[PDB]
Order: C-alpha cells, then sequence, then structure tokens
C-alpha cells in the first residue's frame, strides 16, 4: 500500500451516506454490519492490525487469544522456529516430526505437548467504544459507501422502490470502486517493491523463508567478487 | 668504447615497445576495451540469470 492508514471512526461514513435522501433512514447499527460484512469481503490485509502473543501449550492444546482473527504465523519461543500445518489425521492420538499447528475456534491444536508458542496474528483495530475503526482513505471510504449504497437499494429493489436502472447504476459504481479499492490497497509502495526486488533477483534462490518469520525475505542478495 | 670517451651507460638495458617515438600501445592496451566490454555484458547475463 502506498498511502498510509489513518484512523477514523464509523459515523464518518454516515456523513457520506446520508447526503443522500433515499439513505436516510441508516443508522450507525446499520453503518456497523455491513462494514463489517465489506471489510470481510475485501480481504485487504492492511486493514488489520498486527498482533503477537505467546501462548503456551497444555497438551497439544492452546488458547487462542479473543481477538484473533487470522493467523499470520505460529513460532515456538524458545526457538523461534516456525509451524508449518498439520495434516495429520491421528495427532495427538497414540496408537498401541516436524512441529505443526491447527486452529478451529478459540483452540489451536499443535504437534508439541508441553510448550511455550508465539502467535503473530490480525486483529480489528477497535475505538474507545468497542467498535470498528474504518481507514479514512476516500477510495475505501467512498466504495464503503457505495456498498452500503448497494446493499440498501438491493432492499428497495426488492420491495418496488427503486427502478432497475438506479439500482443498475449502483452496481457497476460499486464494481469499479471495489477493483480500485482493492488495487489501491494491494500494489505496493516503492519500499515494498524494493523487498519484492531482492526476493525476485536471486543468484543463490533463497527458498526457505518460512522458517523465519520471512524476516530475511525481502534481504538483498549479495555475490562476492572473484 | 674503443674511440668514445664519453660514450657509457649503466648496467640498466632494455627497450620500449613503441611506435615512432610514441608510447607503447602494448597489447594489454588494445584488448582492454573489449575486456571492459565483457565485463559489462557479463553483468547484464548474470543479473539475468538471478532473476
Amino acid at each position: 500500500m502506498v498511502n498510509n492508514i489513518n484512523w477514523v471512526k464509523l459515523p464518518v461514513i454516515l456523513d457520506r451516506l446520508l447526503r443522500h435522501p433515499l439513505l436516510t433512514d441508516l443508522n450507525l447499527e446499520t453503518a456497523i454490519q455491513y462494514t463489517l460484512d465489506f471489510i470481510s469481503a475485501m480481504g485487504l490485509p492492511n486493514v488489520y492490525v498486527d498482533k503477537i502473543e505467546t501462548i503456551d501449550i497444555k497438551e497439544y492444546r492452546g488458547e487462542l487469544p479473543c481477538d484473533l482473527i487470522s493467523i499470520n504465523q505460529v513460532r515456538l519461543h524458545k526457538n523461534g522456529i516456525a509451524l508449518r500445518a498439520m495434516t495429520d489425521n491421528f495427532n495427538a492420538y497414540p496408537t498401541h516430526g516436524e512441529p505443526s499447528f491447527k486452529t478451529q475456534g478459540r483452540v489451536i491444536f499443535t504437534s508439541i505437548k508441553h510448550e511455550k508458542v508465539d502467535i503473530s496474528y490480525k486483529a480489528i483495530m477497535l475505538d474507545d467504544e468497542g467498535l470498528p475503526l474504518i481507514p479514512d482513505n476516500p477510495i475505501f471510504l467512498k466504495t464503503l459507501e457505495l456498498y452500503i449504497k448497494k446493499e440498501w437499494f438491493t432492499i428497495l429493489f426488492d420491495m418496488g422502490k427503486i427502478s432497475p436502472a438506479v439500482l443498475n447504476n449502483t452496481q457497476q459504481e460499486y464494481a469499479f470502486k471495489a477493483g480500485q479499492c482493492n488495487n489501491e490497497f494491494v500494489i505496493p509502495s516503492v519500499s515494498e517493491m524494493e523487498a519484492i526486488t531482492n526476493m525476485w533477483n536471486q543468484l543463490i534462490p533463497r527458498v526457505t523463508e518460512f522458517r523465519r518469520g520471512f524476516k530475511n525475505l525481502g534481504d538483498k542478495e549479495y555475490i562476492r567478487v572473484h | 668504447r674503443l674511440n668514445n670517451p664519453s660514450r657509457c651507460h649503466f648496467g640498466i638495458v632494455g627497450s620500449i615497445y613503441n611506435l615512432n617515438d610514441s608510447r607503447p600501445f602494448s597489447l594489454v592496451d588494445m584488448m582492454k576495451p573489449y575486456n571492459y566490454l565483457y565485463d559489462a555484458i557479463h553483468d547484464r547475463l548474470n543479473k539475468a540469470i538471478a532473476s
């Protein structure tokens, strides 16, 4: 992402929607739900807050933080060696290796019995209220506004209170801005294309960046003169 | 020398491999442009191999 994510409260999206006199029955409560549907459906990893927590595994199980949304990596605390993924069907089960993890709910399922693990994860940024906080990006803000205008107009079109030409314009305009908003958040900055440059140009290919926290991923590869 | 009393020298004997009173255009000197160009093109080769 080229621009920085400056945070603003959710009611800044309601100044923009209630400029439209057909969207004047909108609420904070409706703006809360349609934001989280929009934040999810875009899947932009720049909208989330990166956190790291150390949890302790009791017997192939550990309790996961409350704010966790997606795990970046799980690693061991004493080694720093990262855990990949549990493909075993019979993991902590005895009959009569490379460590792994698996997460379903608020429980993580590891391959190690009694160990502390660091979990680097993503959460949602909150307010003084326990409410979501959105980027002030006028591309993000415009297409979140067009998201809610397209969900409200879809209800109104089912009711028969909106022209099919009106909904077709809103469905088209949200469809353009959703790609512009995707490209706004995905396309790297100059400082991220340098780390992409160093990963791409490697005379001796570095193929074990998952073992670290992808720390040396964008590091530059140097060759001695001889 | 048997007939010239002023003609003498030191032990130091040698030659310049030059042309018509000039400074010597050596074999390395005439091949050094093409070695410098070989180093530039093989640099482009090594960055193309890497990426």
